């Protein structure tokens, strides 16, 4: 009569928001170094590079009101620490960074 | 989003969107987060809060979508 404590979207959603934020913030970091850059392969890119302009200057945790800050700043303060080579989230990403 | 087939559901998208994208290997973003964090927004990946981010990437790439952006 009652949902499960865990689903598999909540790791599709936080995969597909991860791997466009990691995309976001090298985007956002290689047009400085770049006379021109190609159109990206995500479309969500414009919407949330607008949250990475406030983020710069952003570092309050919680405190922050606003949607994206505080799961984006979530996810890169468990990056910067994380055991990656066994996390269950973190593994795909990972393997995938390799292309050989 | 300048030009789409069909906006539809399918099987394989989000894989092809993980290995075909590029990570924070030759260069990262911890320059930006600053040198100090706050502990209690730290959590695991799988209890993450971000169900107002599940309605911007509804718009678009995804294993299933309600519509596609311009
Ligand atoms: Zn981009
Ligand atoms: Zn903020
Ligand atoms: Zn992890």
């Amino acid at each position: 009569a009652t949902g499960p404590t865990a689903d598999p979207e909540k790791r599709k959603l936080i995969q597909q928001q991860l791997v466009l934020l990691l995309h976001a913030h090298k985007c956002q970091r290689r047009e400085q170094a770049n006379g021109e850059v190609r159109a990206c392969s995500l479309p969500h890119c414009r919407t949330m590079k607008n949250v990475l302009n406030h983020m710069t200057h952003c570092q309050a945790g919680k405190a922050c009101q606003v949607a994206h800050c505080a799961s984006s700043r979530q996810i890169i303060s468990h990056w910067k620490n994380c055991t990656r080579h066994d996390c269950p989230v973190c593994l795909p990403l990972k393997n995938a960074s390799d292309k050989r | 989003g300048s030009h789409m087939k069909s906006t539809q559901a399918g099987e394989g998208t989000l894989s092809e969107a993980l290995l075909h994208l590029q990570f924070d290997a030759d260069e990262d973003l911890g320059a930006l987060l600053g040198n100090s964090t706050d502990p209690g927004v730290f959590t695991d990946l799988a209890s993450v809060d971000n169900s107002e981010f599940q309605q911007l990437l509804n718009q678009g790439v995804s294993m299933s979508h309600s519509t596609a952006e311009p």
